[PDB]
């Protein structure tokens, strides 16, 4: 469940 | 300039740990953004291996989680990939890339591990010599093993008209290839074509001189 | 997973002209924050992937260009508005919506183009390998399209068979011609018996077949 492009920052995406 | 470096390539035997480190310049590891493993099999697609967050959290292709492991070493910005037990079927080029919300920005520039338990063998390299107008002459790369093998023509000064062909697996098991170039008759001529050969694998390097014989 | 199935397989398309490829998902990839991380890759020959396309629609340039993305849901586009020697490569769909990330089985681009006969030429074994007791003799088909070509191997009047190999390159990014190796192999033993070593070619270039040839011996 982590590698996912939604987890890839530090700062949430927009 | 944010840069993404794979280590080099060559074989593993199967059953053994195939291992791989990519080296980042221009970009802390730590700042932000996922660092990813991507393979592309001989002819067939791209699969996602796994990738390490900046904060050092992993994320493992289920299908292949239970051979696979990825750590960071912060220590020289770099980013490993371990893959256990393997067989031909993990012989493939492995790419790192950069991952963020808007895409896998950057990527290394690939590096392809042979899984087999032949040995290396570096190339023997020969001359193929020299309408109008135009010659055609080149260098045959010869008898190694395993891929890959870089050839480029006066130390990369000239590119206008080089071909350089995929290699084929002779009858031998070793590899072959040529590399060409067309050039004017007239050069053939005040002019000196050389080929620079590398086999990174069996750390060969070799020029041979594309001469026309007498 | 999510598998991402890319349709069509493969792509001749004539420059300037557009091209449009889709690709359709097995489950959404919208994600729980709402956005959906549909990407868009070209790999060039011999090249890592390059992205094109991110989040969809938005372009890795920043900026109005030729590639355009679109869809929702399960299913996307991408169109190529005027295609251009340099775009010939495979193309990718991707999603890092789910764990996990998958690509597309690639799109492979190429540019279709009128005829253009090879150039052929032939090359004999270097002293250096006779040296060792075996003979390459190499026959290069140079600069042609389309990529169907036929080569065929003559030793003193007699087709060889099973004794030779070749390689095409990819499409070359400026001309889009393709270009072809072949290498007849034997032992030192066999090139010394015989005299004429030829390469015939036939191709949709050539109202008759070229063939070049030399006799081994004469310099």
């Amino acid at each position: 469940l982590a590698g996912g492009s939604a987890q890839s920052q530090r700062a949430p995406d927009r | 300039q944010v840069q993404l470096q794979e280590s080099g390539p060559g074989l593993v035997k199967p059953s053994e740990t195939l291992s791989l480190t990519c080296t980042v310049s221009g970009y802390s590891i730590t700042s932000d953004y996922a660092w990813n493993w991507i393979r592309q099999p001989p002819g067939k697609g791209l699969e996602w291996i796994g990738s390490i967050s900046y904060s050092g959290i992993t994320g493992y292709n289920p299908s292949l989680k239970s051979r696979v492991t990825i750590s960071r070493d912060t220590s020289k910005n770099q980013f490993s990939l371990k893959l256990s037990s393997v067989t031909a079927a993990d012989t493939a080029v492995y790419y790192c890339a950069r991952m963020g919300y808007d895409g896998l920005a950057y990527w290394g520039q690939g590096t392809l591990v042979t899984v087999s338990s032949a040995s290396t063998k570096g190339p023997s390299v020969f001359p193929l010599a020299p309408s109008g107008g135009t010659a055609a002459l080149g260098c045959l790369v010869k008898d190694y093993f395993p891929e890959p093998v870089t050839v480029s023509w006066n130390s990369g000064a000239l590119t206008s008209g080089v071909h350089t062909f995929p290699a084929v697996l002779q009858s031998s098991g070793l590899y072959s290839l040529s590399s060409v170039v067309t050039v004017p008759s007239s050069s053939l001529g005040t002019q000196t074509y050389i080929c620079n050969v590398n086999h990174k694998p069996s750390n060969t390097k070799v020029d041979k001189k594309a001469e026309p014989k007498s | 997973d999510i598998v991402m199935t890319q349709t069509p397989l493969s792509l001749s398309v004539t420059p300037g002209q557009p091209a449009s490829i889709s690709c359709r998902s097995s489950q959404s990839i919208v994600h729980s924050n709402g956005n959906t991380y549909l990407e868009w890759y070209l790999q060039k020959p011999g090249q890592s992937p390059q992205l094109l396309i991110y989040k969809v629609s938005n372009r890795f340039s920043g900026v109005p260009d030729r590639f355009s993305g679109s869809g929702s849901g399960t299913d996307f586009t991408l169109k190529i508005s005027r295609v251009e020697a340099e775009d010939v490569g495979v193309y990718y769909c991707f999603q890092g919506s789910h764990v996990p990330p998958t690509f597309g089985g690639g799109t492979k681009v190429e540019i279709k183009r009128t005829v253009a006969a090879p150039s052929v030429f032939i090359f004999p074994p270097s002293d250096e390998q006779l040296k060792s007791g075996t003979a390459s003799v190499v026959c290069l088909l140079n600069n042609f399209y389309p990529r169907e070509a036929k080569v065929q191997w003559k030793v003193d009047n007699a087709l060889q068979s099973g004794n030779s190999q070749e390689s095409v390159t990819e499409q070359d990014s400026k001309d889009s011609t393709y270009s072809l190796s072949s290498t007849l192999t034997l032992s030192k033993a066999d090139y010394e018996k015989h005299k004429v070593y030829a390469c015939e070619v036939t191709h949709q270039g050539l109202s008759s077949p070229v063939t070049k040839s030399f006799n081994r011996g004469e310099c």
